[PDB]
RNA sequence: GUGGGAGAGGGUGGUGGAAUUCCCGGAGUAGCGGUGAAAUGCGCAGAUACCGGGAGGAACGCCGAUGGCGAAGGCAGCCACCUGGUCCACCCGUGACGCUGAGGCGCGAAAGCGUGGGGAGCAAACCGGAUUAGAUACCCGGGUAGUCCACGCCCUAAACG
RNA sequence: CCGAGGGUAGGGCCCGUGACUGGGGCGAAGUCGUAACAAGGUAGCUGUACCGGAAGGUGCGGCUGGAU
RNA sequence: CGCGGGGUGGAGCAGCCUGGUAGCUCGUCGGGCUCAUAACCCGAAGGUCGUCGGUUCAAAUCCGGCCCCCGCAACCA
RNA sequence: GAGCUAGCCCUGGCCAGGGUGAAGCUGGGGUGAGACCCAGUGGAGGCCCGAACCGGUGGGGGAUGCAAACCCCUCGGAUGA
RNA sequence: GAAUGCCGGCAUGAGUAACGAUAAAGAGGGUGAGAAUCCCUCUCGCCGUAAGCCCAAGGGUUCCUACGCAAUGGUCGUCAGCGUAGGGUUAGGCGGGACCUAAGGUGAAGCCGAAAGGCGUAGCCGAAGGGCAGCCGGUUAAUAUUCCGGCCCUUCCCGCAGGUGCGAUGGGGGGACGCUCUAGGCUAGGGGGACCGGAGCCAUGGACGAGCCCGGCCAGAAGCGCAGGGUGGGAGGUAGGCAAAUCCGCCUCCCAACAAGCUCUGCGUGGUGGGGAAGCCCGCGGGUGACAACCCCCCGAAGCCAGGGAGCCAAGAAAAGCCUCUAAGCACAACCUGCGGGAACCCGUACCGCAAACCGACACAGGUGGGCGGGUGCAAGAGCACUCAGGCGCGCGGGAGAACCCUCGCCAAGGAACUCUGCAAGUUGGCCCCGUAACUUCGGGAGAAGGGGUGCUCCCUGGGGUGAUGAGCCCCGGGGAGCCGCAGUGAACAGGCUCUGGCGACUGUUUACCAAAAACACAGCUCUCUGCGAACUCGUAAGAGGAGGUAUAGGGAGCGACGCUUGCCCGGUGCCGGAAGGUCAAGGGGAGGGGUGCAAGCCCCGAACCGAAGCCCCGGUGAACGGCGGCCGUAACUAUAACGGUCCUAAGGUAGCGAAAUUCCUUGUCGGGUAAGUUCCGACCUGCACGAAAAGCGUAACGACCGGAGCGCUGUCUCGGCGAGGGACCCGGUGAAAUUGAACUGGCCGUGAAGAUGCGGCCUACCCGUGGCAGGACGAAAAGACCCCGUGGAGCUUUACUGCAGCC
RNA sequence: CGAUGUCGGCUCGUCGCAUCCUGGGGCUGAAGAAGGUCCCAAGGGUUGGGCUGUUCGCCCAUUAAAGCGGCACGCGAGCUG
């Protein structure tokens, strides 16, 4: 059947992206605690 | 009058459609109309407020001149009479001899080629304007101003029209189509004449697809539901209402006058509606 | 054919007044209303009765008749438009073109039915009060369809001279 | 080939019959009321509509085959 | 068989915080009115209070025991 | 967190073929004019058969499965909500 | 030493199950240490509206080549999407950007919110929409509309020549639009040829032939032709298009209009540039064929002209490019046309792409959008059967031919006797024609039912299309005579039908993963609210939705097409109405009392009375919440009771229906069906416990709904038998699992915590496997989900308590 | 209750005797035939169907007879549901 995952980069960088924690409070919130934390990818990893 | 079907099928038994005599330009004015933003019930949070709204046609918002003292003396002529889906009314396609283009609300009774005129001056005459203090006692009105210089606001619908009762000071008495006597202000604007389309309420749907194409999505039941989602919902079986009659949100909906009655439009109001 | 005459004959669109009910204001008080007699009812929350104002619907007093018109059913304030029928005079024209009419088609009071409006009064069903052995009635107090309009059905009668 | 007839399938009409049901006709002395005949004690009859154990009552319209 | 309510004149019902009075309607009977019945008017009669115990100075009444009558309950498996 | 799912908004796309034959229109009949009737044209439909496509009725299999929802036979819709 | 403890390791099951679609393999040659599995050839099978080809998403070097096989590959492996290394993605024209705007997002102004932050007309962002200039071939091991070859085109800059009042973010036009049907002409595509070209072939009985086999085109600027789209020209006035306007709109008049002209697009021709098979040779391409031929006929699109036409209602995006208008400003400028020269950027481009490379932990029988998708036959068709091109034989095999299972085929006689039930499997099946009932809302029912035809050959003949009016080709027929077989949609793809009741009118929707229904929804009916800064909803607010709507409208509720109808009760509760009265908080008022001070004073209580909503109270209201009785007696046989009495209520169930989806007693009783009927149908009514919009009673049509019956046909059954394939079995390769206190684990009668392999007494039993069947190990699995317990939790309800939002 | 899957049907049987039949008997209100009752005996047999989920039961047509029970109301690591 269709699984859960349909990937598409285009919702993938506009959703979980940078500019996409930025603009909230709480995803600015998310790369403090990411960069705390140390973690090599503070957002999802997508191209184009 | 109002078109019927054979039953070829089980919907085109009971369904019928209108007539659409009156019209005679089939596609509207380019320079007069604009989309319309289609909400599905939804606002600007996102959520809807008013439900099971959304799936209708695409409609195309006609300007209607819902003032028509911007051109006061200038007459017009009815250049054709077209249909708007935003409404129940038929509309009409005003060309000025000014030179600009409009539309109001076809009254009943126009016809294509006439003219019309807004005005105090104007004549009392299907399709003309006038201030509530100018038209003659007695005479039924459509399209009118609540307040000085708002719009029209009063007798819009299809086949409606409310009549002039008497003037009382600056103000006169109107009787709307609810029934309801009110003292709306004599400067407040007017067309004359009753609204086209009086065979509108004598469509019969026939079927739930009309619904839908209108944009009327299926209401449920709130006996249908469930506690969480209706005071009526719940009950092993089909089950009665149990407590007074209740929307969804826990007011009753059987008698419940919902009027704020500190309102200032009270003491502008004779009689509320009856019937 | 010409020239006239009467008439609630029919359809449409307007409009006048009296009266009932309801609303608002004034003024006023101890009852009103109803019957054979009462009671329910309405009424100190200010009714009835009275004055003024407004809304709405229905029906047109006097004229009015032992009358008129229409084929019948039926038709009554008034104005106007559209229109049917009939009668008199002249003796002008056509020249039997006439009479009736199974079917057919049309009209057809009241009540009823569908859609929509309108609903003041009246009022089946219904409720109450009385009468009564009982009263699913007569009497009384309320009262919904209906009565009214538009359109579409129904096509019955002591549709009787 | 036609062909009496036989078979299959579905119709039409008629007759007999059927638990039960509907009103009807009739049968001296059963029961309940008293609707009509007199103004029959609410004038009657009528078409329609609604109601009521029942005759019937009431509404709308019509008739006199209604006395004073 | 588990809870609640009731058995009162020929019939239907009251009288029970109430201990000490048994009351209302219909019927029955006697007399009127009528030709006569019904209606109506006048005047009467009519009750072991289901039954047996107990409490009490005194039980239709208060408290038990059965005898009937009625209404609920008889659930999860 | 609405990349699954539920709804809605915006812009696009998809629905082989066959069958039934509504209104309207034309012609004739009918009438005083009509209503109406017939024939032809017409090609309407939450119309029909049926794929693609969307489903998931009944049964069988599968049950440490091909699969944490599947497969086979059969079945519903398929110009519309 | 135990905590179904945690982490790791290794056992048991066990050489067991499985090795992932039953589309299928066999032989020869080669490589190599090693080959069922790699390469080649031959034969066979499978897909072919795909299991072939292109594109988008996604993936991110998996592409190509060379050397390799430790691991990954369910086996093997010399092979590979695996390991190491090198190579490979070329754009002014393709897609995206330097263009535009949609929903939405952001957001100067502005508004709001303790803070964070939330709104917000403009503007900006935002695409698979609008706009936009490249087609054919060749080449590489791997890229090509990108490189090369041929022929075309666009924008920008500069120069020259001609022309014009040039000029914009501004005004206007245009862009600019639905659904269904559809005309004409083309094209893509396909079929045929007695014609053209071609390597060849004559087999096995026949054929040197109008023989078989193969192929018979692509692109192409300006011209030209054909078919379509768009569009009126002039003059005058002009107060509107937020300044201006010669443009646009409005008015008048003249010219002409199924045209013409102008413009634009498609198609054909078109200078010229390419391609070019079968076969045969050299070994996954190359050469030859070949100076290849490159014509004629027919079918014909859903694509093109296109912004076509017609009909219908549910009334069918925006903005820029583009044309025009003028404004500042400039008219030495600037714009247009033509010509010439120059300039032309960033990103993507490999490969998979219905799949071994995406999403499903797997090289997973699942899921995934668009375009092309040939031929023949079946009425058509994307269906179905075979088959082009192209791609595969699904990455364990070889044997055997047990039980059993899955999938399938057939069967005597019977024909539902099976069973909860014809569950399943049969039968029926497509097309043409004849024919068709109750009932109906007149459409329907209806494919009703039932029945005949269907192949091939020959003869005669009708109509249409393309041609031309004829031949030829193509389509649709009609009649007559024959032939064959058991059977003519000869295979494949295709309803079993009827009578009758319940429920819901219907098409629809729903529990993704146990329920598709009678539930939800639905047009339609009614009640109620709402006069617009509406009611209502979301939000603290601002603001939104409602709605750019205005009572023929909007919100809420119940009922649910339609037909006939929806009776009585307002005492309680809700709602609506009521300038009285009663109660009523803060506050006002301050008779009076108190504390303190020598005092003025200061301070604390405080009665009458005034004083809202609400409640009380008086009315109204049932398609508001709801409710619609008990006992006794009476008819001249009995029986029953039309009638009566009495008690209670606010009023005591009207019509219609009724052992019902409702009836406990109940398999009520009677009838029908049956040989027999606890079910079904029709009635009766003592309705435990129907009932009128939580609608009542009917109702044509519809239903993968639920009952009952009949015909047809059957392995469902009596009653089973046989056959096929895939497993099971054996052998070779790989090789799990839940489970497991240890085990050397018999029966019976007892006993034991009450159901013993383990205790007692007897009896029985050499050791150890393999295939099987499942009675036991109170077998495994899941710390019972039923039950209770816990002063455990959560969802829900209300006239439980308390509080909040909200409203008054 | 860190699970003993629950009615009935199907398949498969096995046992008990308080024996339905068949066999051997005693008494009889046993003439004969056929019954009634009781004793011995479990070796074999004990039908098909309609209704219902039904065990049971009623009914149809037979029969020599259409027995009653136990086996976790035997039997779901055999099936149905
Ligand atoms: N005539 C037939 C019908 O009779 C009806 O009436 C019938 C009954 O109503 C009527 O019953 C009557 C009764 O009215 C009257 N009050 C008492 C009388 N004893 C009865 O009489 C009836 O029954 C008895 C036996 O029972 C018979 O002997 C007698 O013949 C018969 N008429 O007797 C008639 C039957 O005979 C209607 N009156 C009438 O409309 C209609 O015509
Ligand atoms: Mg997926
Ligand atoms: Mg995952
Ligand atoms: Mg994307
Ligand atoms: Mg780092
Ligand atoms: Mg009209
Ligand atoms: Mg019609
Ligand atoms: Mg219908
Ligand atoms: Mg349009
Ligand atoms: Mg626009
Ligand atoms: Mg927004
Ligand atoms: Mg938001
Ligand atoms: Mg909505
Ligand atoms: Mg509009
Ligand atoms: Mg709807
Ligand atoms: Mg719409
Ligand atoms: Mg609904
Ligand atoms: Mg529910
Ligand atoms: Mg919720
Ligand atoms: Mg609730
Ligand atoms: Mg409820
Ligand atoms: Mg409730
Ligand atoms: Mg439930
Ligand atoms: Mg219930
Ligand atoms: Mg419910
Ligand atoms: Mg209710
Ligand atoms: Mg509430
Ligand atoms: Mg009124
Ligand atoms: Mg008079
Ligand atoms: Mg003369
Ligand atoms: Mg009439
Ligand atoms: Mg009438
Ligand atoms: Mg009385
Ligand atoms: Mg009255
Ligand atoms: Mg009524
Ligand atoms: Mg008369
Ligand atoms: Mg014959
Ligand atoms: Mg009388
Ligand atoms: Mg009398
Ligand atoms: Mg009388
Ligand atoms: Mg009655
Ligand atoms: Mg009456
Ligand atoms: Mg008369
Ligand atoms: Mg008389
Ligand atoms: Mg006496
Ligand atoms: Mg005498
Ligand atoms: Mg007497
Ligand atoms: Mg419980
Ligand atoms: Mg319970
Ligand atoms: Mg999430
Ligand atoms: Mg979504
Ligand atoms: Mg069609
Ligand atoms: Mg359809
Ligand atoms: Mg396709
Ligand atoms: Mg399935
Ligand atoms: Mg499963
Ligand atoms: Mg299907
Ligand atoms: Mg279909
Ligand atoms: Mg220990
Ligand atoms: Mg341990
Ligand atoms: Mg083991
Ligand atoms: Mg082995
Ligand atoms: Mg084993
Ligand atoms: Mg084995
Ligand atoms: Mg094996
Ligand atoms: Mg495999
Ligand atoms: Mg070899
Ligand atoms: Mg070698
Ligand atoms: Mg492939
Ligand atoms: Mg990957
Ligand atoms: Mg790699
Ligand atoms: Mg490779
Ligand atoms: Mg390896
Ligand atoms: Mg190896
Ligand atoms: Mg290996
Ligand atoms: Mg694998
Ligand atoms: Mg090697
Ligand atoms: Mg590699
Ligand atoms: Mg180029
Ligand atoms: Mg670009
Ligand atoms: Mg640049
Ligand atoms: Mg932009
Ligand atoms: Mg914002
Ligand atoms: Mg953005
Ligand atoms: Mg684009
Ligand atoms: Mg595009
Ligand atoms: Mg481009
Ligand atoms: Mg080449
Ligand atoms: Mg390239
Ligand atoms: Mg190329
Ligand atoms: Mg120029
Ligand atoms: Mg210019
Ligand atoms: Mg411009
Ligand atoms: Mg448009
Ligand atoms: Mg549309
Ligand atoms: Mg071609
Ligand atoms: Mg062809
Ligand atoms: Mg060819
Ligand atoms: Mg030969
Ligand atoms: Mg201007
Ligand atoms: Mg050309
Ligand atoms: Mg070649
Ligand atoms: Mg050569
Ligand atoms: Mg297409
Ligand atoms: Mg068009
Ligand atoms: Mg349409
Ligand atoms: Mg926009
Ligand atoms: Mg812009
Ligand atoms: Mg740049
Ligand atoms: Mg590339
Ligand atoms: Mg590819
Ligand atoms: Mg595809
Ligand atoms: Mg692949
Ligand atoms: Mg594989
Ligand atoms: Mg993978
Ligand atoms: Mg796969
Ligand atoms: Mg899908
Ligand atoms: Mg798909
Ligand atoms: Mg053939
Ligand atoms: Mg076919
Ligand atoms: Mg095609
Ligand atoms: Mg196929
Ligand atoms: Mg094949
Ligand atoms: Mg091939
Ligand atoms: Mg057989
Ligand atoms: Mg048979
Ligand atoms: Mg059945
Ligand atoms: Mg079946
Ligand atoms: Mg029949
Ligand atoms: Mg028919
Ligand atoms: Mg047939
Ligand atoms: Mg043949
Ligand atoms: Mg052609
Ligand atoms: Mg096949
Ligand atoms: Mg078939
Ligand atoms: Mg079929
Ligand atoms: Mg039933
Ligand atoms: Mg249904
Ligand atoms: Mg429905
Ligand atoms: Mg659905
Ligand atoms: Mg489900
Ligand atoms: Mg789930
Ligand atoms: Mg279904
Ligand atoms: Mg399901
Ligand atoms: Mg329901
Ligand atoms: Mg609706
Ligand atoms: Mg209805
Ligand atoms: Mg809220
Ligand atoms: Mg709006
Ligand atoms: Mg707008
Ligand atoms: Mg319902
Ligand atoms: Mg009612
Ligand atoms: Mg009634
Ligand atoms: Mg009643
Ligand atoms: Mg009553
Ligand atoms: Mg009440
Ligand atoms: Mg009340
Ligand atoms: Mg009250
Ligand atoms: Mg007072
Ligand atoms: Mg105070
Ligand atoms: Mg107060
Ligand atoms: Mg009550
Ligand atoms: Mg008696
Ligand atoms: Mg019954
Ligand atoms: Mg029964
Ligand atoms: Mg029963
Ligand atoms: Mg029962
Ligand atoms: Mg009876
Ligand atoms: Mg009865
Ligand atoms: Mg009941
Ligand atoms: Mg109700
Ligand atoms: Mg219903
Ligand atoms: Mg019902
Ligand atoms: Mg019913
Ligand atoms: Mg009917
Ligand atoms: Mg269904
Ligand atoms: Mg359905
Ligand atoms: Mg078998
Ligand atoms: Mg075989
Ligand atoms: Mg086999
Ligand atoms: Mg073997
Ligand atoms: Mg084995
Ligand atoms: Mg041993
Ligand atoms: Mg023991
Ligand atoms: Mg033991
Ligand atoms: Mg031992
Ligand atoms: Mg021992
Ligand atoms: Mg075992
Ligand atoms: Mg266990
Ligand atoms: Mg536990
Ligand atoms: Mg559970
Ligand atoms: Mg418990
Ligand atoms: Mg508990
Ligand atoms: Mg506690
Ligand atoms: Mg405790
Ligand atoms: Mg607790
Ligand atoms: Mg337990
Ligand atoms: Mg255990
Ligand atoms: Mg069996
Ligand atoms: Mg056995
Ligand atoms: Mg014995
Ligand atoms: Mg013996
Ligand atoms: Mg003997
Ligand atoms: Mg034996
Ligand atoms: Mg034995
Ligand atoms: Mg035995
Ligand atoms: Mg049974
Ligand atoms: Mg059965
Ligand atoms: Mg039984
Ligand atoms: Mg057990
Ligand atoms: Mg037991
Ligand atoms: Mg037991
Ligand atoms: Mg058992
Ligand atoms: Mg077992
Ligand atoms: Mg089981
Ligand atoms: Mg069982
Ligand atoms: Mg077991
Ligand atoms: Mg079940
Ligand atoms: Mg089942």
């Amino acid at each position: 059947m269709k699984r859960t995952w349909q990937p598409n980069r285009r919702k993938r960088a506009k959703t979980h992206g940078f500019r996409a924690r930025m603009r909230t409070p709480g995803g600015r919130k998310v790369l403090k605690r990411r960069r705390q934390k140390g973690r090599w990818r503070l957002t999802p990893a997508v191209r184009k | 009058a109002v078109k019927k079907f054979k039953p070829y099928t089980p919907s085109r038994r009971f369904m019928t459609v209108a007539d659409f005599s009156e019209i005679t330009k089939t596609e509207p004015e380019k320079s007069l109309v604009k989309p319309l933003k289609k909400t599905g019930g939804r606002n600007n949070q996102g959520r809807i407020t008013v439900r099971f709204r959304g799936g209708g046609h695409k409609r195309l918002y006609r300007i209607i001149d819902f003032k028509r003292w911007d051109k006061v003396g200038i007459p017009a002529k009815v250049a054709a009479i077209e249909y708007d889906p935003n409404r129940s009314a038929r509309i009409a396609l005003l060309h000025y001899v000014d030179g600009e283009k409009r539309y109001i609300i076809a009254p009943d009774g126009l016809q294509v080629g006439q003219q019309v005129v807004a005005g105090p001056d104007a004549p009392i005459q299907v399709g003309n304007a006038l201030p509530l203090r100018f038209i003659p006692v007695g005479t039924v009105v459509h399209a009118v101003e609540l307040e000085p210089k708002k719009g029209a606001k009063l007798a819009r619908a299809a086949g409606t029209s409310a009549q002039i009762q008497g003037r009382e000071g600056d103000y006169v008495i109107l009787r709307l189509p609810s029934g309801e006597l009110r003292k709306v202000h004599g400067e407040c604007y007017a067309t004359v004449g009753a609204v086209g389309n009086a065979d509108h309420k004598n469509i019969v749907l026939g079927k739930a697809g009309r619904s839908r194409w209108l944009g009327r999505r299926p209401h449920v039941r709130g006996a249908a539901m469930n506690p969480v989602d209706h005071p009526h919902g719940g009950g092993e079986g089909r089950a009665p209402r149990g407590r007074p009659p209740a929307s969804p949100w826990g007011w009753q909906t059987k008698g419940l006058k919902t009027r704020k009655r500190r309102k200032p439009s009270s003491r502008f109001i004779i009689a509320r509606r009856k019937k």
